[PDB]
């Protein structure tokens, strides 16, 4: 339906643009903030405007100035090796190793496969069109999350005596995590208000 | 007052002496001086019935309407027209500036300078002039005197950087040996909170006028007493100005995109691939009539804290590159360390003379120096694995402790060997193996520039020390450490005796009270020294006291 | 139309206040709302939050593993707490909440749902004897 | 603290469980030193504050100075002391006990 | 450098309490004066509140380490 | 048996068998369970 397509592809983006800035990445105000009107005004929501490489973005981290990540989304309902090979070409054309990709409907299991090979050198990392739907964060029951640096985790461990293997553990899997992109070894503070103390930090190891 | 033809304390003094009639004439003055309104009015003598004073009411009032005119000029800040605000800005200012010179009135005019950028010049005058009206003005008007006053920028800034160098000083000597904490711990977002950077950047605001003064000052500070601290304050205040995101200063600064990874290399202390591929392409960037950059990139390189990352990065690289058969040739990556760290090391040769070329490399550093390092290693992860191989007969065959002699002759002819073999030294220091340490330990002796002699070694040395606290139990190994090598320097050089009397500060309880005296001894201050050396000698008398009561 | 697997949906305004809409006014007082809530009689979360004019904040279901697939491993420690407090306190009986806290970050301390029965509680890290005194001695024994 | 209540308690339910009744050891110190109320007090409240500080500082569940442990410290007392110093305020103490 | 609390747990009374009485009943010597006392229980008692006991408890840790308290040391709750 | 071993250990954490953290302090508090008991927070409710 071309009518309610730009809103979806605003929410997502809406989305998007909240994780990103969660994630560190250098996200102007309205572009968090930016409506639907001002969406639909930016660029026929579907054959004059869905373009789903248009819609790909381009953001770079306040804590360093070139390390950026593509948000693409693929304009095909399964995405295949040769999509996943042009936005290599594209990472390997702007030199940029991390990315996100947007999925409509699914992904190939050959294109998962490849996603898992290429890691180490180009961290890219797929989501479902339903889940960015909604940004999961500021749901009641989502705490808030931090993710600690490693002096952090150093100085957490030194001060309890404690070995990672003694935290509790969160899979990289978890939504939360997919949220925040980290991977295994990553420490997530969790801080939530508690009925008998007022606030409680925890921690939770990735794994 | 007279200056609006208001009548004063003169005017009041003239009128009450040589005059037989007091009686109408305060009466006249308090009718005719009184407030300009009817309703007080009638109100006045009905106010004053009850005892009332009328000093209450007039300083509520005048209390009450100045908070109103502050106010008002906060509202016009960004109201309207700018041409309506500084007209009326300018009329009040022209106003109160008779009355300036008043305590009550000069924070009236000090506002409405405030709310001014650019302001008429006798009245910038006047207020430098006057110490008082300085002394009490802030520095929006101040900011405008120094765009055309580097004077008292240049006297401004002295004192904040003398107590920098105090600091400075204290930090790189303070007494605590700890491999945890040292001069080179604090974070660059830690070292950039001090007080100096951001009264600096407060002080030029968005002038690129004041920043071109600030950066000649650091010039002839570095220059004149050849101290790398003003550098790394030049950073500190290009990337604090970053934070601030003033693009009248980020973008026409081009060290400022170079700062990126400095401020990035520096917090992990050690130069990444991505993060040199930026260094290279800044560096190419550099085009032919705008080099006095480059000068000024040195200085941005030479900071100590950029020292420190980039010799740990090429020790590390030299480290990981055995297990890969890489010889240091075969290391684009190192070759551009070696590049950036020439280009960095030589900074205070293109300030002392303005020397845009790149300094040149030594060829045997690449086939001679460091493969006789990567020798020193994989000999040593040989021996590692011979033991951990079973079957070894009686009398086995020590590491060869033997030194080649054309290292020494590289460390003590060619200061970026030199410093890359001190912190080698620093490294196997931490990884604590005897063997490999007092192999090198002789010729460390002689080196060049007295950069093993220096502050920077010596405190990571000392800081390092800590990991080695019980290893002074043999004498052998204290006397190598300070019979062999700390000792050469120490009655010559002052940072060498304090950092040699700290190191016995610390370590006096782990040997023998006989090596501790006989140290002791060795470490008296020559009779000229500074009060650090002996006052250090005082706490070593007190903890050789303390030694013989456990 | 509708979302499949959602079989029935009732409309109602809550009469308790733990589901009244419960805002801060202007003079810092609570106000409770009545405000139209609907429980379903199926599960399918990310469907209904990614719905149009549906709250994705207080939205929510009393099913457990929707919420750890959905949300996440902290979100579902949360819902347990509220799920056990509910059924114990639907009765007017109060337990100390400390209990219930440390059930709920016993069963979620490993990062994924740990069920108490033999298969959550056995996968999970445990000495063999201990694993054996709970249940399945012998094939604990024959593991180990 | 009313706002960060407002935070943790968004049903407001100022029905709370914490370890010391603060309301009834000030009625037992009204009944022990036969505090009559109908008479001017002789305490302080700059004594209040100070005293409600230092207290603060003797109750410690997470002993330490590094900033990891005096959060922690901060959050597990953030309620009880949320609830000491709002009944325990120099106001009420001067007015009502 | 002691981080435990310098609170008597019930526990550490208890075991405390019961080998100190034990103790007392196999003939040790008691380190309070007692009068008209028989029971072991008793005079552990009046040894515990004199915090004439002498016992050290070891309390470990949970990471291998441990810190040794003498039972006077402890506040007696 | 799923909580038969999960003790508050002597820094005052709660932990397992395993020695692994369940809860940083007891309830998260670090309170015991008769001690407590019910009081009212009274700048909670009044209004500005």
């Amino acid at each position: 339906d071309d009518e309610e397509e730009t809103y979806r592809l605003w929410k997502i983006r809406k989305t998007i643009m909240q994780l990103c800035h969660d994630r560190g990445y250098l996200v102007t105000q309205d572009e968090l903030d930016q409506t639907l009107e001002e969406f639909k005004a930016q660029f026929k929501p579907s054959e004059g405007r869905p373009r789903r490489t248009d819609l790909t973005v381009l953001v770079a981290h306040n804590d360093d100035p070139t390390d950026q990540m593509f948000v693409f989304f693929p304009e095909e309902p399964k995405v295949g090796i040769k999509t996943i090979k042009v936005y290599c070409q594209r990472m390997q054309e702007e030199n940029i190793t991390r990315a996100l990709i947007v999925v409509q409907q699914g992904m190939t299991p050959s294109a998962k496969q490849s996603l898992v090979d290429m890691a180490p050198k180009y961290i890219l990392e797929q989501f479902l069109q339903q889940e960015l739907l909604i940004n999961i964060t500021e749901h009641e029951l989502v705490p808030e999350h931090v993710v600690m640096t490693k002096e952090e985790v150093t100085e957490l461990l030194a001060r309890y005596k404690l070995r990672e293997n003694q935290l509790p553990r969160i899979q990289a899997g978890d939504p939360v995590a997919r949220y925040f992109g980290i991977k295994r070894g990553q420490v997530v503070k969790i801080i939530r208000p508690s009925e008998t103390a007022g606030r409680y930090i925890t921690y939770r190891l990735v794994q | 007052l007279q200056d609006l033809g208001v009548a004063n304390g003169e005017d009041l003094k003239e009128t009450l002496t040589n005059c037989t009639e007091p009686l109408k004439a305060i009466e006249q003055f308090q009718t005719e001086n009184g407030v300009l309104l009817p309703s007080l009015q009638s109100a006045l003598p009905f106010l004053d019935l009850h005892g009332t004073p009328r000093l209450e009411f007039h300083q509520s009032v005048f209390d009450e309407l100045r908070d109103k005119l502050l106010e008002r000029v906060s509202a016009i800040a960004s109201e309207g027209k700018a041409e309506e605000r500084y007209k009326k800005l300018e009329d009040l200012l022209e106003k109160s500036f008779s009355l300036v010179k008043m305590p009550s009135l000069q924070p009236v005019v000090m506002c409405v300078m405030k709310h001014l950028p650019k302001v008429p010049e006798k009245k910038l005058k006047l207020v430098m002039a006057d110490k008082e009206l300085y002394r009490a003005c802030a520095v929006e008007v101040k900011r405008q005197i120094w765009q055309d006053n580097q004077a008292l920028f240049g006297d401004e800034v002295s004192p904040l950087l003398k107590q920098y160098i105090l600091e400075k000083e204290s930090a790189l000597f303070s007494t605590e040996l700890s491999v945890l904490h040292n001069f080179f711990s604090p974070s660059p977002k830690t070292r950039r909170q001090g007080e100096v950077v951001q009264r600096l950047t407060r002080m030029v605001g968005k002038n690129v006028k004041l920043y071109d003064m600030v950066l000649q000052f650091l010039r002839t500070l570095f220059l004149r007493t050849r101290n790398v601290h003003y550098c790394t304050l030049r950073a500190e205040l290009l990337m604090s100005l970053h934070d601030l995101d003033v693009g009248e200063i980020c973008t026409v600064d081009p060290c400022h995109k170079f700062t990126w990874c400095l401020d990035a290399c520096i917090r992990e202390r050690f130069v990444d691939s991505k993060r040199a591929r930026e260094l290279q392409g800044f560096l190419d960037g550099v085009k032919k009539g705008q080099e006095q950059v480059l000068g000024d990139l040195s200085m941005i390189l030479c900071d100590p804290f950029a020292i420190n990352t980039l010799a740990l990065s090429t020790v590390r690289h030299l480290q990981e590159l055995v297990g890969q058969e890489t010889l240091p040739r075969d290391s684009p990556d190192l070759l551009l360390l070696l590049r950036l760290l020439a280009l960095g090391q030589g900074a205070w040769d293109m300030i002392d003379s303005q020397v845009f070329k790149e300094p040149k490399m030594e060829v045997e550093l690449i086939t001679r120096f460091l493969p006789m390092l990567m020798s020193f290693l994989v000999d040593d992860y040989t021996f590692n694995v011979d033991q951990k191989l079973p079957a070894e007969e009686k009398a086995p065959v020590s590491y060869p402790n033997t030194l080649p002699e054309s290292f020494t002759k590289f460390l003590q002819e060619q200061r970026m060997a030199c410093e890359v073999g001190l912190y080698y030294v620093l490294h196997i220091t931490k990884q604590r193996n005897k063997n490999a340490l007092l192999r090198l330990l002789p010729g460390l002796v002689e080196t060049f520039g007295d950069l093993a002699f220096g502050d920077i070694f010596l405190h990571l040395l000392t800081g390092n020390l800590a990991l080695l606290a019980d290893e002074f139990a043999l004498e052998d190994f204290c006397s190598s450490l300070f019979d062999g090598f700390f000792l050469t320097a120490s009655p010559r050089k002052e940072n060498v005796h304090r950092h040699a009397l700290r190191l016995l500060i610390h370590l006096h309880p782990r040997v023998a009270p006989s090596k501790l005296e006989a140290l002791q001894k060795a470490l008296e201050p020559t009779g000229q020294s500074g009060e650090a050396v002996k006052e250090l000698y005082s706490q070593l008398g007190e903890k050789l006291e303390q030694l013989d009561h456990r | 139309q509708g979302i499949e697997q959602i079989s029935k949906v009732y409309m109602h305004l809550p009469q308790t206040d733990n589901k009244k809409k419960i805002i801060i006014t202007e003079d810092g007082e609570f106000k409770a709302l009545q405000e139209w809530i609907l429980e379903t009689d199926g599960v399918s979360l990310m469907r209904v939050l990614s719905e149009k004019d549906v709250d994705p904040v207080r939205t929510t279901s009393n099913d457990i593993v929707e919420i750890f697939t959905v949300l996440g491993i902290e979100a579902v420690r949360k819902a347990l707490e509220r799920e056990l407090y509910h059924v114990i306190s639907f009765d007017g009986s109060y337990v100390n909440y400390r209990h219930l806290a440390l059930l709920c970050d016993t069963m979620t301390c490993r990062g994924h749902l740990m069920a108490i029965t033999r298969h959550g509680v056995n996968r999970q890290d445990t000495g063999p004897l201990m694993k054996c005194s709970f249940e399945e001695t012998v094939d604990v024994l024959m593991e180990a | 603290d009313r706002e960060v209540l407002r935070v943790i308690f968004p049903t407001g339910d100022s029905k709370v469980v914490l370890p010391c009744n603060l309301l009834r050891m000030i009625w037992n110190a009204q009944k022990i030193f036969h505090i009559n109320p109908r008479l001017p007090s002789d305490l302080h409240p700059i004594k209040v504050v100070e005293g409600v500080k230092e207290l603060s500082k003797k109750l410690v569940i997470v002993n330490g100075d590094d900033p990891l442990s005096r959060q922690a410290q901060e959050n597990a007392t953030l309620l009880f002391n949320i609830h000491l110093r709002s009944t325990l305020c120099s106001r009420r103490m001067a007015e009502e006990f | 450098k002691r981080i435990t609390t310098p609170y008597m747990t019930k526990y550490e009374r208890a075991r405390v309490l019961g080998t100190r009485a034990l103790q007392i009943a196999m003939c040790a010597p008691v380190m309070v004066e007692l009068e008209g006392e028989t029971d072991p229980l008793l005079i552990a008692m009046k040894e515990l509140k004199a915090r004439k006991i002498p016992i050290i408890i070891r309390r470990y840790l949970p990471d291998g380490s441990y810190e040794d308290w003498g039972v006077d040391e402890l506040i007696i709750s | 048996k799923s909580m038969e071993s999960v003790m508050v250990k002597y820094d005052a954490t709660v932990r397992n068998s395993i020695n692994q953290v369940v809860q940083l302090r007891y309830g998260e508090d670090g309170l015991a369970g008769e001690s407590v008991e019910f009081q009212n927070l009274a700048t909670l409710k009044p209004s500005n």
